[PDB]
RNA sequence: AUGUGGACCCGCCCCUUGGGGUGUGUCCAAAGGGCUUUGCCCGCUUCCGGAUGGGCCCGCGUCCCAUCAGCUAGUUGGUGGGGUAAUGGCCCACCAAGGCGACGACGGGUAGCCGGUCUGAGAGGAUGGCCGGCCACAGGGGCACUGAGACACGGGCCCCACUCCUACGGGAGGCAGCAGUUAGGAAUCUUCCGCAAUGGGCGCAAGCCUGACGGAGCGACGCCGCUUGGAGGAAGAAGCCCUUCGGGGUGUAAACUCCUGAACCCGGGACGAAACCCCCGACGAGGGGACUGACGGUACCGGGGUAAUAGCGCCGGCCAACUCCGUGCCAGCAGCCGCGGUAAUACGGAGGGCGCGAGCGUUACCCGGAUUCACUGGGCGUAAAGGGCGUGUAGGCGGCCUGGGGCGUCCCAUGUGAA
């Protein structure tokens, strides 16, 4: 048992990219699908899909880089720079509309879920409404 | 009863009252009932007295007794001028 | 608004009278979590009506007594002895922190 | 003035001039010309590098030097340009143009603002009409700075304004040589003061 | 700690030990010297330095350093102390306040004269 | 006696805890005074409402010690009394055996609480001093009387401790009101003026009372404004200080030239004050009139007019500012690091320099830098830190899908958030 499955989520994220993997199965759940349609809308994956790994149901992610650099260590940059958890179990975070954070004067996101639904920090914003703050992206 | 008086609130040699509402047994700048008016009695200023008849004559109507000198003050705005 | 509560009655043991347990979450001041809190009402029961394990709503009232502040209102949920005997377990354990143990 | 002593002594120290004593500064005699060292006997010594301390120390000397004003009286305007909306470190300069003190030296009614100080402490300026001997008033856009009336023609601010004849004002001041008016039009734009000093190192000053 | 934790038990806020129990931290007791003393300092320092026992009003019985050229304090002085270690003699704590009381000044001094406690110098 | 009306028992209706009607019965009122005297003014009585003030109850918040872990017998609840304006073990009798505690009971320590203050980038930390609000207290401990209200600071009773009176029996006191004295202490003010203003009590009013208050007084205790001068003035006095013996420093500083004119003198001289009151009108609205200033001959205005106090700290690094002499691990300095053992920019003095300036230093305390109790914001292989190991109680935490509820969470409106 997964003590808190969206955190393995961007954990998975996060230790398939440094390595530059080509995608990542992890195992699905609806609110987790719910957190990678917005990842991929702001473009940090290049999409996901719900494959179906030996008998159970998965969604593979796809990830994106950079271009290749040059000098020593050609490895490109990272497009998920840094994906980290917020609320986790046992210290849930939860903030009004008023307190929504901004991610790197807006050039990162925050994923949060509203009683409007899974939405970005811009999202919420326009919309008038908080909620559980589940994670910031840049 | 409930009086209609004033509250000294400038500074040393530079008065100024707040017109105020006030159980008669309060300090006479302790806590007060509601402002109503104020009064500079130098005229430093154009704007040297200021009432709102409209709750002055509220606070009469149930019985606040005004000061000696608020009624003079309250006169000079007009809250009794009946015409 | 007389405040109303809701509650488990965990003791029929007196006359005309109930402990009621009742619980309330909230964010830690500064420590974020949620945390649970509870505190025992006596309530005013003059049918003897409500038992052992019930779910009350418990209103604001006139005093009855020191202690008997509330009456019960209306009945919710009626039996469920989790709850008391969660709360039971609780005052079970009180006996082992002291200065001796054993079987005791 | 205000410190009240040895002045092109710190004309020496800061090493730039800055003409408080007036108009000998512009004479070959201010000391800056034929003596630019330090005072004090090592003053001609080969001088240390100056530590980061030191340099926002001396800029901050260099600017309050300049206008004659106290410590406590300078940094009460720093604080002030500091909690005001806008630029602190040109609001600051602004603030300090607009003492009364400065703005008589500035329409060239004294040459130099302690010699402007004494007339106004002595009574001898008008704002707007009614006499100020403040020398920290500070002058409002609107406000008409004249003579006072009873000493217009005192054998010194006959002999200053003389000399004010066909002579430039800074572009935020209107200035009236016949009847010894002048007017403050606007806080000056940064760029209209030559001020010997990057202000922005003071700011950085205050706030070790 | 886990939140869990930080909410179960605390953190632990401080507590500043008074270098100086000047009992009623107040800044300076009056006190009557019982002995005038000399002591050695310590590590590498080698001199002669002078040093009184104090009994305080504040019930303390406390040593003192005698700070100046030369002092005039004798067991019976009366003296007000003033707070201040002496980094050489280990258990000195607190200094005599020269200039006050039975504490003269300090004879013929014109530099740091505030501290030591003599008056502006006459002179044309 | 009158009964508008109200109170109480019983009933009935509507409400819904003791709210509002209604019937019978019972019970319950009052005070006179003044006149510009038949009809006004000030009072009195009952009831209903308003306004102001308050009692009581409840949710939630409010420091340290667990080297305080168990506590309780009016204890917890019931019935019925008592008591009160009123609920209540508030108190009493009887009955049941409850109540409370690891979400910290009981005990100990400390503390008036808040608006706010200080610090901080914030989150935090610290604090409750002036002013404002609540509470409590009036030599210490009880208590009730009077009353709308008190268990009453300048009211009453008793007990205790002091001081005073005393004819030895007995009595008189209570500045934590304003001043003031003494004691303690590092340290904290005048036995001042005035009721002119504002406010309070009584009076129809005139008025009286008001150490509330409005002022003045002392202390650089804080803040703020201001002065000890301005312009000119040498290749640059004198003394003092260096020196490579040429020079260099203090230094445009002084002297000195001119200019202004703090102090001081003379003259005028306030605002704060227009009401109460009297007349007209009508004792209303409205108009007219008169009286009144502690501060004070002050503020300010005008006329004269003198070049008129500068101090304190620091100069090894951190930290702006270096030279000479004296001193010899001494005398001394010292926030920390460290100076001084005969060439000391660290001691003592001198010259010079730096920083502030009617102030500058010191001590003390608070927050800060201190992500050095880390929520923001830390750690534990070897730096301090994994429990010797397990078991598994409380508790914390909990996989994927659907539905209901809507406690947490979020949103809008609104009330509150006094000064
Ligand atoms: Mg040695
Ligand atoms: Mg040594
Ligand atoms: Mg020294
Ligand atoms: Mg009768
Ligand atoms: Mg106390
Ligand atoms: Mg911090
Ligand atoms: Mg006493
Ligand atoms: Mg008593
Ligand atoms: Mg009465
Ligand atoms: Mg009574
Ligand atoms: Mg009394
Ligand atoms: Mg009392
Ligand atoms: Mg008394
Ligand atoms: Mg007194
Ligand atoms: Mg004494
Ligand atoms: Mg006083
Ligand atoms: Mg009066
Ligand atoms: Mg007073
Ligand atoms: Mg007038
Ligand atoms: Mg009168
Ligand atoms: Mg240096
Ligand atoms: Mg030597
Ligand atoms: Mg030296
Ligand atoms: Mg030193
Ligand atoms: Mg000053
Ligand atoms: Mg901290
Ligand atoms: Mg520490
Ligand atoms: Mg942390
Ligand atoms: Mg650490
Ligand atoms: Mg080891
Ligand atoms: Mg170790
Ligand atoms: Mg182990
Ligand atoms: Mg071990
Ligand atoms: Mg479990
Ligand atoms: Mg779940
Ligand atoms: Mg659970
Ligand atoms: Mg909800
Ligand atoms: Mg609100
Ligand atoms: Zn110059």
């Amino acid at each position: 048992m997964l003590t808190d499955p969206i955190a393995d989520m961007l954990t998975r994220i996060r230790n398939a990219t440094r390595v530059y993997k080509e995608s990542t199965d992890v195992p699905a759940s609806r609110f987790k699908e719910e957190i990678l349609r917005i990842l991929a809308r702001e473009g940090f994956i290049k999409g996901y899909e719900r494959v179906d790994v030996d008998g159970k149901p998965y969604l593979r992610v796809y990830l994106k880089y950079g271009p290749r650099r040059q000098g020593p260590d050609p490895r490109p940059e990272q497009v998920i720079h840094h994906i980290r958890r917020i609320s986790k179990p046992g210290r849930r975070v939860y903030v009004g509309v008023k307190e929504i954070p901004r991610v790197r004067r807006g050039l990162g996101i925050a994923i949060l879920s509203t009683s409007k639904g899974v939405l970005t920090d811009r999202e919420a914003r326009k919309l008038g409404v908080g909620g559980e703050l589940i994670c910031e992206v840049w | 009863m409930v009086k209609i008086r004033l509250a000294r609130f400038g500074s040393k040699h530079n008065p100024h009252y707040r017109i105020v509402v006030t159980d008669a047994r309060r300090k006479r700048d302790g806590k007060y009932i509601e402002k109503i008016g104020y009064y500079d009695p130098r005229k430093t200023t154009p704007d040297w007295l200021k009432v709102d008849v409209e709750r002055a004559r509220y606070w009469l109507s149930v019985g606040a007794q005004p000061t000696d000198t608020a009624r003079r003050l309250l006169r000079q705005a007009g809250v009794f001028r009946q015409e | 608004p007389k405040k109303v509560l809701t509650g488990v009655v965990v003791s029929d043991k007196m006359q005309k009278t109930v402990t009621v347990l009742v619980e309330r979450q909230f964010p830690h001041p500064l420590y974020g979590k949620v945390i649970k809190r509870s505190k025992k009402y006596l309530a005013h029961d003059p049918e003897e009506k409500y038992k052992l394990g019930d779910v009350v709503e418990i209103i604001e009232s006139r005093p009855i007594s020191k202690r008997k502040r509330f009456r019960v209102l209306r009945l919710v949920e009626s039996g469920r002895m989790d709850l008391v005997e969660k709360y039971l377990i609780r005052r079970q354990n009180y006996e082992s922190l002291s200065k001796r143990g054993g079987k005791a | 003035g205000r410190y009240i002593g040895p002045v092109c002594r710190l004309c020496r120290r800061e090493g730039v001039k800055l003409y408080l004593k007036g108009e000998r500064c512009y004479s070959p005699k201010c000391a800056m010309e034929r003596r630019p060292y330090p005072p004090g006997q090592h003053g001609q010594k080969r001088a240390r590098r100056p530590s980061d301390y030191a340099v926002r120390l001396r800029e901050k000397q260099k600017l309050r030097r300049i206008y004659g004003i106290s410590e406590r009286q300078f940094r009460n305007l720093f604080e002030e340009a500091s909690k005001k909306k806008g630029v602190t470190g040109s609001v600051f300069l602004g603030l300090l143009e607009s003492r009364l003190d400065n703005v008589v030296y500035r329409l060239g009614f004294a040459v130099s603002r302690r010699q402007a100080r004494q007339l106004v402490r002595h009574g001898h300026i008008t704002v707007n009409g009614r006499r100020v001997d403040l020398p920290s008033y500070r002058v409002r856009p609107g406000d008409e700075i004249a003579v006072a009336e009873k000493s217009r023609n005192l054998e010194l601010i006959r002999q200053n304004l003389e000399a004010m004849k066909g002579r430039k004002v800074g572009p935020w001041l209107s200035l009236d040589v016949e009847g010894m008016k002048g007017k403050f039009l606007r806080l000056p734009d940064r760029e209209d003061l030559a001020l010997p000093v990057n202000e922005q190192l003071v700011i950085e000053f205050y706030s070790r | 700690p886990t939140i869990n934790q930080l909410v179960r038990k605390g953190r632990e806020k401080v507590r500043k030990k008074s270098k100086v129990p000047a009992l009623k931290g107040a800044p300076f007791r009056r006190g009557v010297c019982t002995v005038v003393r000399t002591v050695t300092p310590k590590k590498p320092n080698s001199a002669l330095r002078k040093v009184a026992k104090v009994r305080l009003t504040s019930g303390y019985e406390v040593t003192a350093y005698i700070p100046g050229e030369g002092h005039n304090l004798q067991e019976h002085s009366v003296v007000l102390i003033r707070g201040g270690r002496v980094k050489d003699l280990p258990g000195v704590r607190y200094h005599i306040v020269r200039g006050v009381y039975d504490a003269a000044g300090v004879k013929d001094r014109k530099k740091s004269r505030s501290k030591y406690g003599t008056k502006k110098p006459k002179e044309a």
